[PDB]
Order: structure tokens, then sequence, then C-alpha cells
RNA sequence: GAAAUUGUUGAAAGGGAAGGGCAUUUGAUCAGACA
RNA sequence: AGAACUGGCGAUGCGGGAUGAACCGAACGUAGAGUUAAGGUGCCGGAAUACACGCUCAUCAGACACCACAAAAGGUGUUAG
RNA sequence: GCCCUGAAAAUGGAUGGCGCUCAAGCGUGUUACCUAUACUCUACCGUCAGGGUUGAUAUGAUGCCCUGACGAGUAGGCAGGCGUGGAGGUCAGUGACGAAGCCUAGACCGUAAGGUCGGGUCGAACGGCCUCUAGUGCAGAUCUUGGUGGUAGUAGCAAAUA
RNA sequence: CGAAUUGCAAUGUCAUUUUGCGUGGGGAUAAAUCAUUUGUAUACGACUUAGA
């Protein structure tokens, strides 16, 4: 119902989360993917590595710069993810695409603003306890992804920042629940918990 | 020429059946010619290929040779052909041939105008 | 099939795109690691 | 889809007319027609379908 | 399937030598009256000489549970061909109607052997009346005392896809 | 003739008028037997974003 | 007083479709709130519309409309199936048509 | 004084072809006006 | 390489098997509405991230018969007997 | 029963792809749902068959009307038709107030072959109907003749002292 | 106080970028290419240089 869609992808997996998307995007919502690198992804770390290995084995001979470009972000991980759930060599698949923006970490026009998750496609809800998971920050700095410890750097920032403004969010919050609990005995809210309200 | 007994002209397949590879090859025009290959594809009628004639898109009986005035077309080149349609004048528009002379045209047009008969071609040859 | 005679790659392709620079100042895609007690000194010169 | 028995769309192997021009024998078929229509006599059908026969079967007597 | 539980009574066809033959009865489980009879002559079929042809069945009936709101201890002795060779088996469940504890030995049989309904004949349901006889520990382990134990993981559905809190799984 | 010809086009009568008065007068009397009534009628119906017509009642 | 409407909103997912065939005479419409046939019967019969722009005004307004109705449900999830006067151009998929509340049974 | 082929003007389109079938939008054009 | 019976292709499009002369379904006038076949319902892709009992974690898993490959011999790895 | 080892091949690669692990895998079961030129209903075309109608109206039965069923198709057979050059009749046919021809993402008719109309150009003969007749209908034949293109403003125009 | 006669429904328009023109209010006063030249360059383009 929202024009546009924030989604914080922790604690997600991978094409569990893309196909929603790549639903969503080409029926028409505009989405934006945000905290990408801390998605998550069955099975073991070494298990996806050598998938990984497996895909970059796979250049075009004559010349290298003309294939599958083995992009090593994880933001480029879930494009390609959903670019294959996607027409994307039509225009159709081109404008869904269009409506979709990732990022690593959370930037300042997403910052301010409210996340939302995706329960069909949670680590938690679907695996099963005990079985093994891998991380995609791990993932592409294991294949070559240098600004790991960037994101990091910018994400506790970040945290600092949102943590203090909860701080004070807080207070405002029990300062207007103890300034709203002086009118429930009334005859205005008593007359409205007849309906419901 | 209000002629206003007839039902709902509708016409199956009103495009033109235009032949095969007429737009590839400027010899090959567009009158259509059945492909009689063996290794065809029209001939075999796959998918996404054009559509042939068949008498299935004949048109119904009642409104066969009508133009959508309601009327049907004979063609006149002078008057002796014109009084012919002095009582079918419901069902009959008077279209005039191509090889008439403007000084006749409008002896037609003027005569017809009388006999209440309608007319397809009136603009034809006046300046 | 195989090469009756094995013999080593002429060149070598990592010094590849062998073209024209773009600059005729070549540029340094590198400098040393900061060591964040020494004194402020450059690091580098250019010179003819 | 049907799977059919018998040969579909099959004339009957007779003639239903002459293939001749002649306006009398027309005519007597015209006659004839009216009365193996309404009349219930077996002779004039029977008239009738020897009236569109070839020279070979329609003979001298 | 939802099986069901018949009574399929059967007879050689009289004859002036013998008529009154002996009626055979078999209780068969099944989802339909059709192939109930259909495995009533597969199995008279097994042991005597006759067929549907040179028989008739006198009455069909469905066999409802007793005491279907009470749980019992159903032993099962079975039979079934596998890919190379034919055994047997014993096993015990522990549900509330003897339909329903067929429809569960199908099914786990299934995937523990890929056996099919095919190739399975049930020969026994037994149930167990009392604590000492069950040798299984599946079963055992509901046959304590003061038995409770928790559902840690809990998962609640969605009927919208987005949803704007992290989930708990408490209970 | 689309630039206002004026035969009979936009004169409200002074005929109706009494016969408009005589029902709603009648009908606000037992309107205003329950309250919160004519504010009712004075509003406007709207859908708002959580409303689903299928599971809502009138 | 902020809103004014009286429709529900729903988008254009696309034609009615085999597996590479597509019909384009009916359309699949995804309304709001809906989630299963049971539910969506209530949209039945309900018109539609495509409300466009174009840069020619015709009789004084550059916002034109489609027309069309809601026929019957798709299967198990709340999609409907709509047919309109002239079928829709293809390019609306993922696009907001608006469903009013016009034959109404209430 | 045709066509192939070509020039100028005008309209339109165009990410490693073009063309074609079904459906519709948009632009142009024609319609009959039931006058 | 050579035969028997039926069916089909050749002479034959259509839905499905991604693709395929032969397989499955089903055989064709032009159109509308409805229902189905074989096959399928995460997304590409129209259709249940439907329900239920179980097995499996594979450092080249496995995944629509014809079909596009797999044996003997071993594993207290696990499940049941 | 599942899984692993056995089980090694050559451009980079294929459960169709992404991707999936209390599956979006395997075994089995229960409903719901999607959709083929197939099935059901209706309309329309055509063919085949059966029947009514010369009461006699437009004397025509070449037809008109009702009813039911059916429609795949190469080689091949038959039928009904379109078109072309000339011939015999006929419209007391069109026409220098403009015949024929040519151009026309301008119109109409027919399932189609094709016909008809408007406009522009042009300048002297040409059509419709009943019949006759044939040197009668082209995408091809490494077809014949004539003409024309991309290649392409390209290869190249450099032996013999200047 | 008025909102009626848009006559039983027909988007019954307010969004959002770009662009031109005019009104009036201030604000700002240049480089590149060719041609010539250089040879750290060079098949031609290009590169690198110099020039009131």
């Amino acid at each position: 119902s929202q024009p546009v869609v924030v989604i914080d992808a922790k604690d997600h997996l991978l094409g569990r989360l893309a196909s929603t998307i790549a639903k969503q995007v080409l029926n028409g919502q505009k989405i934006v993917v945000v905290r990408a690198e801390a998605l998550n992804i069955s099975g073991e770390f070494f298990r996806n590595k050598l998938k990984y290995h497996d895909f970059l084995r796979k250049a075009t001979a004559f010349n290298k710069t003309r294939g599958p470009f083995h992009f090593r972000a994880p933001s480029r991980i879930l494009y390609k993810a959903i670019r294959g759930m996607v027409s994307h060599k039509t225009a159709r698949g081109k404008a869904a695409l269009e409506r979709l923006k990732i990022f690593e970490g959370i930037p300042p026009p997403y910052d301010k603003k409210k996340r939302v998750v995706v329960p069909q496609a949670l680590r938690v809800l679907r695996l099963k306890p005990g079985r093994k998971y891998t991380t995609l920050g791990k993932l592409s700095t294991s294949v070559g992804w240098k600004y790991e410890d960037v994101v990091a750097k910018l994400e506790d920032k970040r945290k600092v920042r949102s943590a203090e403004y909860y701080a004070k969010k807080r207070a405002f919050t029990k300062k207007v629940s103890s300034a709203s609990a002086a009118a429930s005995e009334s005859d205005v809210a008593k007359q409205l918990a007849s309906f419901g309200y | 020429m209000a002629s206003l007994p007839h039902p709902k002209i509708v016409k199956k397949h009103t495009k033109k059946f235009k032949r095969h590879h007429s737009d590839r090859y400027h010899r090959v025009a567009e009158n259509w010619r059945k492909q009689k290959g063996i290794d065809s594809v029209v001939r075999r009628r796959f998918r996404g290929n054009i559509s042939q004639p068949k008498i299935g898109y004949g048109s119904n009986k009642k409104t066969k040779f009508l133009s959508p005035s309601g009327h049907k077309t004979f063609l006149v080149a002078n008057v002796k052909d014109l009084e012919t349609l002095t009582m079918h004048t419901k069902t009959y528009a008077a279209e005039i041939a191509h090889n008439i002379s403007a000084k006749n045209r409008v002896v037609i047009l003027a005569r017809a105008k009388a006999l209440g008969i309608k007319v397809t071609n009136p603009k034809g040859r006046l300046a | 099939s195989h090469r009756k005679y094995e013999a080593p790659r002429h060149g070598h392709l990592g010094f590849l795109p062998r073209k024209r620079a773009a600059s005729i100042r070549a540029r340094v895609k590198a400098f040393p690691k900061d060591d964040r007690s020494k004194p402020v000194a450059l690091t580098s010169f250019l010179g003819y | 889809g049907i799977d059919h028995t018998s040969k579909q769309h099959k004339r009957s192997g007779h003639r239903t007319a002459p293939k001749s021009d002649n306006v009398y024998l027309k005519l007597l078929v015209k006659l004839y027609t009216f009365l193996a229509r309404r009349t219930d006599a077996p002779f004039n059908k029977v008239v009738l379908k020897a009236l569109f026969l070839s020279k070979i079967n329609r003979p001298p007597v | 399937a939802h099986f069901k539980e018949y009574q399929v009574i059967g007879r050689r066809l009289p004859t002036e030598s013998v008529p009154e033959p002996k009626l055979f009865r078999m209780r068969i489980f099944a989802s339909n009256e059709v192939i109930a009879k259909s495995r009533y002559w597969y199995f008279l079929q097994k042991l005597h000489k006759v067929k549907k042809a040179s028989g008739e069945i006198v009455s069909i009936n469905q066999i409802n549970e007793a005491h279907p709101t009470k749980v019992k201890n159903f032993g099962v002795w079975v039979r079934y061909d596998s890919r190379s060779g034919t055994h047997n088996m014993y096993k015990e469940i522990r549900d509330v109607s003897r339909v329903a504890a067929v429809e569960t030995l199908y099914q786990d049989m299934a995937a523990r052997h890929r056996a099919r309904f095919r190739s399975i004949h049930i020969l026994k349901v037994a149930e167990i009346e009392k604590t000492a006889d069950v040798k299984r520990q599946y079963v055992k382990q509901f046959l304590t005392k003061d038995l409770k134990f928790p559902l840690p993981h809990r998962v609640q559905k969605s009927t919208k896809t987005f949803s704007y809190k992290r989930p708990s799984t408490f209970y | 003739a689309n630039l206002f010809p004026e035969q009979q086009n936009k004169e409200i009568k002074a005929e109706r008028v009494e016969d408009q008065k005589v029902v709603d007068k009648a009908l606000i009397a037992e309107i205003k037997k329950t309250p919160l009534l004519k504010q009712y009628l004075s509003a406007s119906f709207s859908l708002k974003n959580g409303d689903k017509p299928h599971m809502l009642k009138f | 007083a902020e809103s004014h409407r009286l429709y529900v909103k729903g988008k254009h997912l696309s034609y009615q479709r085999s597996k590479r065939v597509n019909n384009p005479n009916v359309s699949l419409i995804k309304i709001e709130g809906v989630a299963t046939p049971q539910d969506a019967q209530f949209y039945l019969g309900k018109r539609i519309a495509y409300v466009y722009r174009a840069s020619k005004e015709v009789r004084g307004s550059k916002i034109r409309v489609m027309w069309g109705k809601v026929t019957r449900t798709h299967g198990n999830s709340g999609v409907v199936r709509a047919t309109f006067r002239n079928n829709l151009p293809a390019k609306t998929f993922g696009a907001s048509v608006r469903i009013f509340l016009y034959p109404s049974n209430i």
C-alpha cells in the first residue's frame, strides 16, 4: 500500500526474498533493499564459496570482458538473483529493475525512514534450528569485496545516532502515555471502549 | 434513402490477406497465392505465421455485398441504368462509372435527386 | 591435438591493454601505508 | 473430434436432374416433379428418375 | 487416502452338489466399497479356489470404531515387498482409531522403505490393552507419568507479506 | 445550440421549495430524536487506507 | 476532508495467458486487501477504470479513461479477471486501475 | 514514361539485425452522419 | 542387418515434455462463454511460499517417464526392522 | 530407504534458468487452482443428406423454405469461379467537357482469385452481359534479353635511374 | 446565510518534470577548435608543446 518499501535484509534468505521482490517490483512497487551485507543464505560457507568459484570459472574465453561479470558485492549478488527471476531482456523487466535500489548499509535518506520485514524469507522462521547458514558479507569479503570494514565503521555511527533518537522518543512516549492515561476513565473514553476503541 | 431494415453488419477478418513474403521481395506481390510447398509453414499452419483464406470467414448472406450505409452498389453509366432503380431505392445505391464525363455526371445527379436515389461518388469530376 | 614440443608463453598477460596511456604523466595507483606517528612528510616526488 | 464410421460428405451416386439443356425435357421434369411430389403413385417417380438417364441407359424399344 | 474399514463376506457360487458353500469373511482397509471388493478377491484368490466370476459377495458393511475418543496403542503386523525380496514387520502406533493407524502406517512405510500401497499386506491390527507389552521406544516415551513438554520454536503464519516488527519465537 | 439559448436552461422555480420545506421539517423532527445524526448526514462518505469493503459493514 | 475517494485501487498484473500464449481480451486485476476468491466475489460486476493522460485535449480534458468490469475470480489469492470495452495496452503491466462500487448489492 | 536503384523535403522509429501474427494505447487519416 | 502384430510419422498442425519428425493428451471451418485433458502452481510463468506423516545436509546433493548414461564392492553416516 | 566413496577429459555452463535445505528436494496422500484448435451451448460460412413449395406470386423450381449432421490433409481426382489477348451478338454502352495506361500507408465489395470509386498525371481509343477461341495467369529453372545495386569513392593507377 | 435545474451514472481535472515568451530584481563580463609551430608523439585522427 505504501508508495515505497524499505526492506531490512538482515536475517533474510536470498532467493526467498528475491522472489517476493521480483513479483512486487513487477506488479509495480518501488522497493529499496537496505543493509544487504547482513543477508543470509542457507548451507555452509565453504559450500557457498565453492559455488561462487564455480561461477567465477565461467568466463568468455576469447575475451573475458564480454562474459559473466562476476560482481563480488552483496547488493549485486542479490541483484543477480532478482534479475534471474525477472525478464531483464525486455522493457517490462528493465522498467521493473529501475524500480529497485539496493544498498550495503543504510544511507541517509533511508536511515530516517521505516524499515519492514518479509516473514516468508526470514531465516529464523524458515530454517530448522541447528542448520548451518552463511553470511553474505563474509562471503563477498572472501571473494574480493574490499569495503566490509567501512560499512561497519558507518553502521555503528548510524546506530549510535539512532539509539539516542530512541532514547529521546521513549521518554516522550512515556510522557504522552501518562498524559493520555489521565483521560481514560473519562466518559469520552469509556464511551469509546463500547466500540472497541 | 433511409433503408433501415438491416441488422448489425459484422465482418470476420477485416484484414487483407496478403501473400507470404510479399514484404521481403518486391517481385512477390501482395495478391494472395497459396503456398503449395512441402517444407512450408503457412501451408502447415504453424503458430505465429499468417492466416489463410477459408470459407469459414465467409460473410452472412443477409449482410453480403452491403456497404455500411446498408445499401448494395450498382454501377451506372447513364440515366437508362438509373431508372432501373426507381423502385429499389432503399436497397441499391448508384455508383457512377469512372469514365463518365463531368457534363453527364450532373445530369445523372439531377435525375437521381428527383428519383430519391442515393449516389456514392457525387463529388466526382466536379470542381 | 597437443603440441609436439612444449614451450612457454610469449609475453605477459598482466601488462595487457598494451595501448597508449591516457596521460603522459603516469599516475600513482598506490602509495605507502600511513604510520600515524611519524612526522608529516611527503611520500613521493615528480621530476624530469 | 469424431471417429467416423462412414465417409463424410458422400454424394448420392444418382443424378437428380438431366445433364442436357433441352427445354422441353426440362418442362417434362417440371411436370413430373409436381406429380411425384403431390401424388402417391410410384409410376410418376419411376418416369421421373428415368427422364434423367443417359442415351445408353435410355436405350431404344 | 482417507481410509475406511469394511467387512466383506464372500461365497463361492452355489451348485447342486453343494448349494450352501462356505462364507469367508475379511476385514479390509480401503477408501471405498469398490476397491474393498477388489481386495477381497485378491486375498481370497490367494488362499481358496475362487474368483469374482466363480463367486459372489454377500454382505459389505462399514465397521466404525467403538471408542474413537480413546487413545490406544495399535500393534500392527505387516508384510511388504521390496525391490529385492519380501519381508515382515511389526510396528506400534498410538492413534485413536484403527483406520487412522493404518493411514499413518502406509505413509511412514512409504517414507522409510519406499513401499507403495500395492506392495503392503496388513496382516493383523491389535489394540494392546496394557502398558507392559509395548516394546517400541517411540511409543514408550509417551507412556510416562506426568508427561509434559514444550514447543520451543514457534512460527506464526502471515496473511500479509510485509511486516513491521521482527517476530518472536517464545511460546 | 451550445451558447446558452436560455429556453428552460437554468431557472429554479418557487413551487418545489414549499414541497421541499414540508418534508425536511417533518424529517429533521425524527432525526433530532437521536443525536450525532445531523452531523452524520452533513458529512460525506470516503474510504480510508485500511478499509476493506468486503470486510466492513454498513 | 483530506480524502474524497469512493474506489479501491488495484493493479493490472497481466493478461490471461497460458505459458507462451496470451489472451488480451481478458486482463488480471489484483485488488488491495483481497486474499481469497471468497471476499473477491463481492467485487464482481464492479466497474473498473484505467485513468491515463494524453496531450490532445478532447471534450475539454487531457485525462482519458478506459472502462470495464470485473467478471470472475482467479485461483486462491484474490486475483480477478476483467474485460474492458477496448482491451488494455500491455504497457500497463504494473499500473493502477480503480475499481468502483457502482453496481451495488449491499 | 512503370519498377529495380538514387537525391532533396516531410512524418516516424532505432542498446549485437529487419520484416511478420493476435490484442490495444498514442499520432495521422477516412467515414457515415441517423441531418 | 532381417522379420511378425498394432499404432504413428511420411501427408499433421494444436496444449505439454525448455528445445526435438515419431513420446503424453488430442486431431483443426470463423468467433464468444464455460469445463477439462497430459503437464503443472517460489519467481522468470497464468495457477496454493496450501495441508498432512516421514527421510536427507551431499568439499561435482536432488529434482517431469521415452531422455540424453550408470554398475560390482564398501561406510556404526543415519532411519526403521 | 536416503546420503557418501566407486564415478576421470579436455572453449565457460547448465534440474531450462535464477535459486531452494522442517525445500522451491525424495516417498505417499487430501483438496483448491491454471489452461489446448479437445468436450458442452449459441451465432455465422460452406458442403452432404432428408423434406415442403409450379398454391402459383416476380410465369422463375436455375430457385425459395425448414430440419439434422459434418469440416485435418501431401501426391492426386472432380466441381464452382476470378483474370488475359482476339472472334460473333447486344447495351441505339463510356469518351477530347478527356479513352487506355501509370502513381496513390485514400475509400468500398468479395473468404480469395480480383472487382469498383476518388484524386494526380496523361492524351485516343475502351468496356459490361450471352457465347466462341487460344501462342491465356510465374518467385524460382547455375532460365533468356535488357537494365540496375551493396561491395566502393574501395582494390588500386608503384617495372624501364629524374 | 447559501450550496437545488451537472435534471437517475459517464475522469467530472488541482498532480510533475522540462521548455519558450513577457513583465521587474538583482548578478556576472570567457574559453575551446581550426590554421601555424614543437617532437617527449605519430599510419591518418589523436598526444605533447609554443605563439598577440
